[PDB]
């Protein structure tokens, strides 16, 4: 028969390749990830629900059936023409660039949009928005006053590690908040102002999140094929990668922030 | 363990043909290339005769040869990628059974069809070509044409029909009985019966004269990189005909 | 491009000739009982046996017919021509039907002429003497089919009726079975021998039921000859055949007719 299976030589190329911390702004600085086949549910889950337990609150399984679902990630380019493939590093520096920089930002679409669990994000992709997947909230006039009673309310075993997310337009925010109550040096210095690790500031997240994303935002991806082709009334190729995702989520660490 | 599970699993996958066509049972088939065949093969052995009939006119209309005409079509597989490489399924077997499914039911549909789609018109039943003839019941209207057919094509008749039209025509002959539960089809009418649910309409007639060829295939693979298919195709092309107008004819109510 | 070589042949069925070949066009449902016969000159005598002094005196039929006829029947020869044509473009379309086609037809031609002879409902002129219902035959009559079949079969000779076998069309079979209905029983699964008491035959042309003892009805088929001609101008192969037979009713009184 024609078909010829990838090398497995080959696979760990694109293991690699997939998963990538290299970027400067992304929630993959601070979340959980593998490319192991054989691990089934999120591994920690039993040490976590009993140091709930030591607390009023346990776990309501907002995820069902903890064993993961394979859903399914497509990729498609086209290069310009066969110069670029007459050489060869050029090449393939650039497909790098890409499928990084597309399958990175599309699980961040995914969670962090206001696109809310309809529309552009498929119905088959349509949970895993963290505004669908019922975090409580938390409010206060002032935004330096209100994550402090939000990192506080997280259960205290779990407080150690904890991470805050935030817009530029946040950002540019609470420098100012502080500058008229002083601490202006401090400011500049956000992992000293508030005991965290980790910070994190972009751009497409709307609104402020603040938990234990190293334990709460399990994932896994892990390839299937590459192909390749010619196509010869352009002078194009037909470059392309499709594989297999999932993901899961333990809300109860996480806490929302809404100011106004 | 793995024994204490049963031991009938399989490791393979297999299935049954999808659809096929009723009319190969009893018309003629063949491979030939450019193929030619006589109208009438044994013309009339003494001097006088009366059989000059309507079949006259229709050999006389056109030429006593027979003339085979290559007609296009196409079949496709459509299967995705993550079957072939996500698990080990060997459905080797399975694609070619959609796909000499796929020339079968072509037959089936072009063969037996109401409107005849310009380019497929010689070939269909319906066309018009063939007589019709009427009766107050299916079951009479049946026997009806039997009357009509000539002594060379009566001996070797064939009906075709669909199931449920022998149903209700059994009831009216028996009277709201479960006596006729096993009679078959052969002894109420005389003649074998071949069932299939496109006929809608009766037909009756010979069946060694409506012929079928297949004159040349060919089969090829690609990839489409955007969706991810294997495309398994298949074209081939075939033409069927009546010999003679006069061999088939058509019930009514 | 190599050429049209293909591997779609495997998916093609296997059903498939490779040449040409069909069905008996026509038959002779009379050769089953009717003997065969290829002798030059054939002669034969009338009456089997005669018994000893204490005969009830011969059936009156018997003694008129044998009387008239003489003992012995006499096998006349009686031409005709059997025909077919092949035009010349369906020669050089690289098909066999030279070998197959034309036994196929010329056979057929045979039966055909037969059948058509023995059942004429008015002979042509010359060969009365061979059909059942030129005349000299008679005719009972019964209110149905049914009563007309069981009346001839009390007509005839004991003789002739241990032997005897019926021919009629098959719709006038399903008639008889119509009254015979008797409400809850269906004699559609029924043979016919058991209806009537002795064997059937089917038969289209057969208008109405005849019935004797078809020992005594014969065939003779004395010589041949097979010919072959083309038609230059017209362009058009020929192969013609001839023989000569004839066939005759060693007694007339045995075969006797059913009528409503």
């Amino acid at each position: 028969f024609n078909i010829q299976e990838l090398p497995t030589a080959r696979k760990e190329v694109f293991k690699e390749l997939l998963v990538n911390r290299e970027l400067p702004q992304t929630l993959r600085d601070v979340i959980t990830i593998t490319d192991d086949e054989h691990v089934e549910s999120i591994p920690a889950l039993s040490y976590i629900k009993d140091k709930l337990a030591t607390n009023g609150i346990e776990l309501s399984l907002n995820g069902s059936s903890k064993y993961f679902d394979r859903r399914e990630g497509h990729i498609y380019t086209e290069v310009a023409d066969s110069v670029v493939h007459g050489s060869d590093r050029t090449l393939d520096d650039l497909l790098k660039e890409i499928f990084i920089n597309e399958c990175v930002s599309y699980e961040t679409t995914l969670l962090l949009d206001k696109n809310n669990a309809s529309g552009l994000i498929d119905k088959d992709n349509q949970d895993l928005s963290l505004y669908n997947q019922g975090i409580k909230e938390v409010s206060n006039t002032s935004m330096y006053d209100g994550i402090k009673q939000a990192m506080k309310d997280i259960p205290q075993t779990f407080r150690r590690k904890v991470s805050v997310v935030m817009n530029t337009e946040h950002h540019d925010k609470l420098i100012k908040e502080l500058a008229q109550m002083g601490l202006g040096t401090l400011a500049g210095d956000l992992t000293k102002l508030f005991n965290v690790s980790h910070v994190v500031v972009t751009d497409d997240a709307q609104d402020i999140f603040v938990g234990d994303f190293g334990h709460a935002i399990y994932a896994k991806y892990e390839p299937i094929m590459y192909n390749k082709k010619k196509q010869a009334l352009k002078g194009v190729y037909q470059f392309a990668l499709n594989y297999v995702f999932d993901i899961k989520i333990v809300p109860e660490l996480l806490r929302i922030v809404k100011v106004k | 363990g793995d024994k204490l599970l049963p031991k009938t699993l399989s490791k393979e996958i297999v299935s049954e043909p999808f659809a096929k066509n009723q009319l190969r049972e009893k018309a003629r088939l063949t491979n030939i290339k450019g193929l030619e065949i006589p109208r009438v093969s044994y013309t009339l052995d003494d001097d006088d005769f009366i059989t000059d009939v309507e079949t006259a006119k229709e050999l006389k209309a056109k030429g006593d040869t027979v003339k085979f005409t290559t007609n296009k079509f196409k079949v496709f597989a459509a299967i995705s990628d993550t079957v072939i490489h996500g698990s080990d399924v060997d459905l080797v077997n399975w694609v070619e059974n959609a796909l000499q499914s796929g020339l079968a039911a072509k037959e089936r549909k072009d063969a037996l069809a109401v409107s005849p789609k310009s380019g497929l018109e010689h070939m269909s039943f319906y066309n018009g070509s063939v007589k019709e003839v009427e009766g107050a019941d299916m079951y009479d209207a049946i026997i009806n044409a039997l009357a009509d057919l000539h002594e060379d094509y009566r001996d070797n008749a064939t009906i075709y029909m669909r199931y449920a039209d022998y149903v209700k025509i059994i009831s009216v002959l028996s009277n709201g009985t479960t006596n006729f539960f096993d009679t078959p089809a052969e002894k109420v009418f005389g003649k074998p019966v071949v069932f299939t649910d496109a006929a809608v309409k009766p037909i009756v007639g010979d069946f060694n004269y409506f012929g079928i060829n297949y004159d040349g295939t060919t089969y090829d693979t690609d990839k489409d990189v955007k969706k991810g298919e294997y495309l398994f195709v298949l074209t081939a092309w075939y033409d069927q005909q009546r010999t003679l107008d006069s061999a088939f004819r058509i019930a009514k109510a």
